[PDB]
């Protein structure tokens, strides 16, 4: 009833080349809204296509984003995640070292220093079981406008929250359409679920 | 197309008597309506005589907490109004509107008005031509690494200059284009201390330093001002 794709157990280590990085992950992502295991998104560059993501509604491991150059990582109908297994035995999402210090300026595509400045999860309700752990990403902007409360299940025992707030640009207030003022970009279309 | 925005203040200087309404404007040479939000990006800024300048209004018509309800801020885009509704004695200062919507950061000229968190700057430097200071600038009652500091340049009868801003906890500068080899930023995030070396001292470079606090999200603008900081260079 949905298509169904595997995951990856890399974790944070160094694929052979950026060519075959992307392409591998393309062409398992692409179509794929249920992630059978862990979604890992690492070493990407600061202009990589990621519009294949666009479909991946769960992800019954974990959820890896790190030593990223991409400036946003669009994973808008990530409904879920289960952590059927977790980073680090603990994570069931974690967002790590992702890029460059930035100041205030909007990127220019070419010049400026990349780094994730957005995680765009405007459909996440769900984590079964795991934290959520958040560290050393310096254009990151919004974790912190984000009410984890209300995404973590009421069984999940493992409900942590180890989030670096840490920036070198200052961010912009959500917009007035995300009611509370929780949002996971500067897009009206971004708001917390 | 990352040109520098003018501010430009009418009038530059406005007589007044008790109990007048009053209206100063704010024009910009760039919109500082940022499309997704909606907010205008746009402060003012109180200078009493003797005293440190202190935010009135940010988000063109966000007021700070405590600020009377006679002071209204209005305007989008590039068109900005400061109105007084019944003019107190006390409101007797120098107006600044400021924009923090593009690097750098810049003040309006000033309209002359005539009939917890705090920041605290090292005493006054009397210095020879040629020579270096280091400002150090302490902050109390707040999350240090939370925040960013700016450094401000302020001169009689000329409105302030800003010198440029730090991130606290990455460490990350930025300069105005003006004061590239004149200042230099550092923090030390274990004693809540932002420091600013100025060098190669000329008397072009005598004039009173603020360090100056802001933050994220709706205090993106700047906030608290510290007491100052008089370099004098013979």
């Amino acid at each position: 009833s949905t298509q169904v794709c595997t995951g990856t157990d890399m974790k944070l280590r160094l694929p052979a080349s950026p060519e075959t990085h992307l392409d591998m992950l393309r062409h398992l992502y692409q179509g794929c809204q249920v992630v059978q295991g862990n979604l890992e998104l690492t070493y990407l560059p600061t202009n990589a296509s990621l519009s294949f993501l666009q479909d991946i509604q769960e992800v019954q491991g974990y959820v890896l984003i790190a030593h990223n150059q991409v400036r946003q990582v669009p994973l808008q109908r990530l409904r879920i995640v289960r952590g059927t297994q977790l980073f680090e035995d603990n994570y069931a999402l974690a967002v790590l070292d992702n890029g460059d210090p930035l100041n205030n300026t909007t990127p220019v595509t070419g010049a400026s220093p990349g780094g994730l400045r957005e995680l765009q999860l405007r459909s996440l309700t769900e984590i079964l079981k795991g934290g959520v752990l958040i560290q050393r990403n310096p254009q990151l902007c919004y974790q912190d406008t984000i009410l984890w409360k209300d995404i973590f299940h009421k069984n999940n025992q493992l409900a942590l929250t180890l989030i670096d707030t840490n920036r070198s640009r200052a961010c912009h207030p959500c917009s007035p359409m995300c009611k509370g003022s929780r949002c996971w970009g500067e897009s009206s279309e971004d708001c917390q679920s | 197309q990352p040109a520098d925005i003018v501010l430009t203040q009418t009038p530059s200087s406005l007589p007044v008597s008790v109990g007048e309404k009053v209206t100063m404007t704010c024009k910009s040479s760039q919109t500082l309506l940022y499309s997704n939000n909606q907010k205008n990006y746009l402060a003012w800024y109180q200078q009493k005589p003797g005293q440190s300048p202190k935010l009135l209004i940010s988000w063109a018509f966000t007021r700070k907490s405590g600020v009377p309800d006679r002071f209204t801020g209005s305007g989008s885009g590039t068109d900005f109004t400061l109105t007084i509704g019944s003019v107190k004695a006390e409101d007797l200062a120098v107006y600044y509107c400021q924009q923090y919507s593009n690097y750098p950061w810049t003040f309006g000229g000033g309209t002359r008005l005539e009939i917890e968190v705090q920041l605290q700057q090292s005493g006054p430097e009397v210095v020879k031509t040629g020579a270096s200071v280091k400002i150090s600038c302490k902050a109390s009652g707040y999350s240090f690494t939370g925040y960013f500091i700016n450094w401000v340049k302020k001169n009689s009868g000329k409105s302030p200059e800003w010198i440029g801003h730090i991130s606290s906890s990455y460490a990350t500068s930025t300069y105005n284009q003006k004061f590239k080899n004149k200042a230099a930023f550092t923090v030390d995030t274990s004693s809540s201390t932002a420091f600013m070396q100025l060098n190669s001292l000329t008397s072009e470079d005598s004039a009173v330093y603020y360090c100056v606090r802001s933050g994220n999200y709706e205090e993106y603008a700047m906030d608290y001002w510290g007491q100052g900081t008089s370099v004098t260079v013979s």
